RNA sequence: AUCUCUCUCUAUGCUCUCUCUC
């Protein structure tokens, strides 16, 4: 859609509408579902990123640490553990790989899904160690949104971290399977697993 | 690969009294391998793990050893144990001891037979243990009487 | 995995008649689904993505990402 | 030395009186070195009045309130409890603050 | 059963080891009701905050 | 036009109770014990224990007929503490907010005019 | 008249000593 004459050779995709609709690598950053009320400006989307790889401050800030794409907290959060710390490339390819997968399985636009995933695992009741002595006993406390959305999103990536260690499942497959069954369907992922079994536990203390 | 559950149902039961192989401890208690029924993965929130505060976790719990213990949360869809150590009784103990050995034994029966010859083994599971609950109560019982 | 590094007809056959229906093929879902585990998963892949039979997503080597024509 | 004037407490022109046990300890402590608080509070939290408004048969009732003479004695009268700590300077002040 | 409910104030910060906040929570279901209630990590005002919890309440933590 | 029954709240500093009686008492509607609804020994003087507590018994109560309520209530005493422990409060809070319509509140604690020489011994209890 | 309300074990320890000039 609409080819801009240079000297330079540049790609048919980006002469298209890419220059008209800015939304992602090739991906659309519209739809906008939060299925819980608002928990906007702690799950960030809106700001249509072309690729999960921003060198910002959001560390130097109360809460600026929201304004950072889903996306890339994601990418940011699967750089761990001593073989990948920094390499922030690799991450963000296989951020790009899980989003292929989603794709390809069970159709749908990927962000929408790893959205639900992130609202759908996080807790609402925690779990503090308050002591009454330093003994074994824990208040049940009630989560700040940030917070357990950063959690939501370690888990997930615990997840596929626990299923890469040997195994034939390259990371961003695994983590795309996590993903969906956080979302909704089975429910079987690990990380969901390990919310709902802290969510009982809270229940059952006070 | 070897699994299926020890009784008849998938699934265990409230107040369901089992005994729990220690794997490793983590923040809410530990993720131990339920004995009496299959291997499915549970917790003993830190709570109703002793009946006094003892200090030390690992020499009256241990990791790798046993314990006795009951089913407080069952949720039947996919599956979470909320499980404790406490609420288990005086006495009680040796009837849960004596429960655990013979689920043992009845594990050990089923394996040689699949050794000899492979084929499913939830089809086995079928054809000798499940009949023989289900008219009473336990495989062990049912063994008991088929000896006497 | 127990061996199962061969490129056999039968399981040829198999891969054929399986990667359709499903929506993702890549070589570690062929080892979850009982066929070939590891290196030649690989060359089957490639030798099936010679026209048609299985479309590209990928751009990338070492993860593939390939999904059946509808 | 002697630490106050009144060396224990308001026994003068008295003397060996009549005992009272604790609230928490239950100790037996004489009705000067006693500590007398006096509790003065309404049965629910300041918070819990509104719904009680809402939801009853007796409409504009008000509440009832509790008055609990404490014996809190000196020895738990301190734990984070009342009374404190005070400056030898600063201890010749009987004002209620 | 679900339940949120809204926050506004923070009534500062409370526990042994700390960081744990609590807060003035107000029912965006009915803003008749104001609790005190616990909350684990970073919370501002006007935030919708999802309770499991229904009812019950504590200040201190220790 | 309502039904009035007495709650008769006994949330001692250890084990709460909310045995709802008649008018004159004698004839007991439903007690639910307040350290039953949570099996650990350490939550029974808990508040929210006592909350569960009330709300079984607004369930049991509020859907068979008694709609409104006079709420005694008293923490022991006599010899004991005089004083309302931890547990009452949540429990006239669960009350109210079941559904239940109140008929005035009332604290009936057991104070003595001067007792019998209670617990302690002299010295009394050593923390 | 506005408090609100927290929590337990922990035993002992032997190796010196110092002034000036008005
Ligand atoms: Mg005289
Ligand atoms: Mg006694
Ligand atoms: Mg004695
Ligand atoms: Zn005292």
């Amino acid at each position: 859609f609409v080819p801009v004459e240079l000297a330079t050779t540049i790609p048919v995709e980006i002469q298209q509408a890419q220059q008209e609709i800015k939304l992602f690598n090739k991906w659309s950053f519209e739809d906008v579902e939060v299925k819980d009320a608002s928990l906007v400006d702690y799950i960030q989307i809106s700001k249509p990123i072309y690729v999960a790889h921003t060198a910002g401050r959001y560390a130097n800030k109360r809460f600026r640490k929201a304004q950072c794409p889903i996306v890339e907290r994601l990418t940011n959060s699967l750089m761990m553990n001593g073989r990948n710390n920094g390499k922030k490339l690799k991450a963000v390819r296989i951020v790009k790989h899980t989003l292929e997968i989603i794709n390809v399985l069970t159709d749908q636009n990927p962000l929408q899904v790893v959205v639900d995933a992130i609202i759908n695992s996080g807790p609402r009741e925690d779990t503090t160690r308050v002591g009454g002595g330093g003994a074994a006993r824990r208040q049940a406390v009630d989560v700040s949104p940030l917070r357990r959305v950063n959690q939501s999103i370690a888990l997930l990536t615990i997840g596929a971290r626990e299923a890469a260690f040997r195994n034939i499942k390259t990371i961003a497959e695994t983590l795309a399977e996590e993903l969906i069954n956080a979302a909704k369907g089975s429910s079987t992922s690990y990380a969901i697993k390990k919310k709902d079994e802290l969510e009982r536990v809270a229940k059952s203390n006070r | 690969t070897s699994h299926c559950r020890f009784y008849e149902n998938k699934y265990p039961e409230i107040d369901d009294i089992v005994m729990v192989n220690v794997q490793q401890i983590a923040e809410m208690g530990a993720y131990v391998k339920l004995l009496e029924y299959d291997n499915i993965e549970g917790m003993i929130l830190l709570s109703e793990l002793s009946r006094r505060r003892i200090r030390s976790i690992q020499k009256l719990i241990r990791v790798g050893k046993n314990d006795v213990a009951v089913v407080l949360r069952v949720d039947k869809e996919k599956g979470y144990i909320d499980l404790s150590k406490r609420r288990v009784s005086s006495e009680d103990i040796i009837k849960c001891e004596e429960k655990y050995q013979k689920s043992k034994t009845v594990h050990s029966i089923l394996r040689y037979c699949a050794e000899k010859f492979q084929i499913p083994l939830e089809e086995l599971y079928k054809t000798i243990a499940w009949p023989l609950s289900r008219k009473f109560g336990h495989a062990y019982e049912a063994f008991k009487l088929s000896i006497i | 995995a127990k061996h199962a590094v061969v490129l056999d007809q039968d399981k040829f056959d198999r891969i054929m008649k399986e990667a359709p229906t499903y929506r993702y093929v890549s070589v570690s879902v062929l080892v979850d689904r009982f066929k070939l585990g590891g290196s030649l998963a690989r060359v089957a892949l490639r030798h099936l993505e010679n026209e048609g039979i299985i479309k590209p997503v990928s751009k990338h080597s070492k993860q593939a990402i390939y999904t059946r024509a509808t | 030395p002697k630490k106050r004037a009144s060396n224990g407490r308001n026994k003068k022109g008295r003397g060996h009186v009549k005992p009272v046990r604790c609230v928490n300890c239950s100790r037996s402590v004489p009705k000067d070195k006693a500590i007398k608080r006096m509790a003065i509070r309404n049965i629910v939290e300041a918070a819990a009045i509104r719904d009680l408004s809402e939801a009853s048969v007796y409409a504009e009732y008000a509440l009832p309130k509790t008055y609990n003479k404490l014996h809190y004695c000196i020895s738990c009268a301190i734990h984070a409890r009342i009374v404190r700590v005070r400056s030898r300077t600063d201890r010749r002040i009987r004002a209620p603050p | 059963p679900v339940t949120l409910a809204k926050v506004i104030k923070v009534l500062g910060r409370t526990g042994s080891r700390g960081g744990v906040t609590q807060v003035r929570v107000e029912f965006l279901e009915d803003t008749t009701r104001t609790i005190v209630r616990n909350v684990k990590g970073p919370v501002r005002e006007g935030d919708i905050l999802v309770l499991m919890e229904s009812e019950r309440e504590a200040r201190r933590l220790r | 036009s309502q039904v009035f029954g007495v709650a008769r709240i006994f949330a001692s500093f250890n084990d709460t109770f909310v045995h709802v009686t008649d008018l004159s008492g004698r004839e007991t509607i439903a007690r639910v014990t307040g350290g039953m609804k949570v099996k650990a020994d350490r939550d029974e003087s808990s508040p929210y224990a006592a909350m569960l507590a009330a709300q079984d018994v607004a369930a049991k109560c509020k859907e068979v007929g008694i709609t409104a309520v006079h709420i005694k209530i008293r923490a022991t005493g006599g010899t004991r503490s005089k004083t309302p422990g931890p547990g009452g409060q949540a429990a006239l809070r669960a009350l109210a907010r079941s559904g239940l319509r109140i008929g005035r509140i009332e604290d009936v604690t057991p104070v003595p005019s001067d007792s019998t020489r209670k617990k302690g011994g002299r010295r009394g209890r050593r923390l």
